[PDB]
């Protein structure tokens, strides 16, 4: 996952 | 080049990113060490509740070599990504600048 920003 | 850099971990680019110097938009595109070919876009903003931050973007590959960080648009490098995000937010946390 890491955690990377959900964008849209 | 100035914008790129190569085998920067997270944190480095963390420390590079929040040094005094840096303003908002300020941003920098790396490249992992481990698997080559996987890039990620490290940017500082501002959070409201946090203060500056450094936030980080997954950029996915597309099967034709091309990029993206959001379906909706897709880029044919690294280059007109950057010129696309520098222009125009559209989607992160703020437009990238220098």
């Amino acid at each position: 996952e890491g955690d990377f920003e959900e964008v849209l | 080049g100035s914008w790129f850099f190569k085998n920067l971990s997270r944190k480095d680019a963390e420390r590079q990113l929040l040094a005094p110097g840096n303003t908002h938009g300020s941003f920098l595109i790396r490249e992992s060490e481990s698997t080559a070919g996987s890039f990620s876009l490290s940017v500082r903003d501002f959070d409201q509740n946090q203060g500056e931050v450094v936030k980080h973007y997954k950029i996915r590959n597309l099967d034709n070599g091309g990029f993206y960080i959001s379906p909706r648009i897709t880029f044919p490098g690294l280059h007109e990504l950057v010129r696309h995000y520098t222009n125009a937010s559209d989607g992160l946390c703020t437009r990238l600048s220098r």
